[PDB]
């Protein structure tokens, strides 16, 4: 419902008209797999000393 | 021209900005390769700054 621009009449151009909004992942770059399942792997880095 | 115009021109044109990768997910039609966009907006020679 965010209004990008107001037309010459009382009609509001909104993000829905020009874009599709949804709750998605920050990045679709990577994926974690365990055996044949899907699992996010937690890599732990040892602190020095 | 004024000095401020020169500063604005140098600040605007002489910079390296950010350009995303081409073919990155999520695509409904998968691409065989993912290509990253590279650019060089920082001039290196005096002839370019002129």
């Amino acid at each position: 419902n965010i209004i990008l621009r107001v037309n010459e009449d009382k009609s509001f151009l909104r993000i829905k008209d020009v874009a599709k909004v949804e709750i998605g992942a920050e990045q679709y770059n990577s994926t974690g797999r365990l055996n044949t399942s899907a699992a996010v792997p937690i890599i732990i880095n040892l602190q020095s000393g | 021209v004024t000095a401020n115009d020169v500063i604005n021109a140098v600040n605007d044109q002489n910079a390296q900005y950010a350009t995303g990768k081409i073919g990155e997910e999520p695509v409904v039609n998968k691409s065989p390769q993912v290509i990253s966009i590279t650019m060089q907006g920082r001039l290196q020679t005096p002839q370019e700054f002129e």
